[PDB]
């Protein structure tokens, strides 16, 4: 990671625990991206 | 004999004397969103 990213929270806010997740990551070499709900699933909300 | 005797015993009883103040391990207790900080402790008291 670089020193500072310009690419992070696009939207301002905050991420909970951000330290916590990174100190989290530091154990965990692969990951595997996988939808749990998805998008097509909100039939009485806009999503788009 | 007598001063060489004399001299090891002195020399024993200094590596006692100097190592009374080491450093003596402390349980401290983290839950699970404090890992960096149990990390801390645990590589403050292994260094130690």
């Amino acid at each position: 990671e670089r020193a500072n990213p310009a690419n992070d929270l696009c939207y301002p806010g905050s991420l909970n625990d951000y330290e916590e997740l990174k100190h989290m990551l530091s154990r965990i070499n692969h990951f595997e991206k996988i939808q749990i709900i998805p998008k097509s699933s909100w039939p009485n909300h806009e999503t788009s | 004999t007598q001063k060489a005797i004399d001299g090891v015993t002195n020399k024993v009883n200094s590596i006692i004397d100097k190592m009374n103040t080491q450093f003596e391990a402390v349980g401290r207790e983290f839950n699970n969103l404090e890992r960096r900080i149990e990390n801390l402790n645990k590589k403050m008291e292994d260094g130690f």
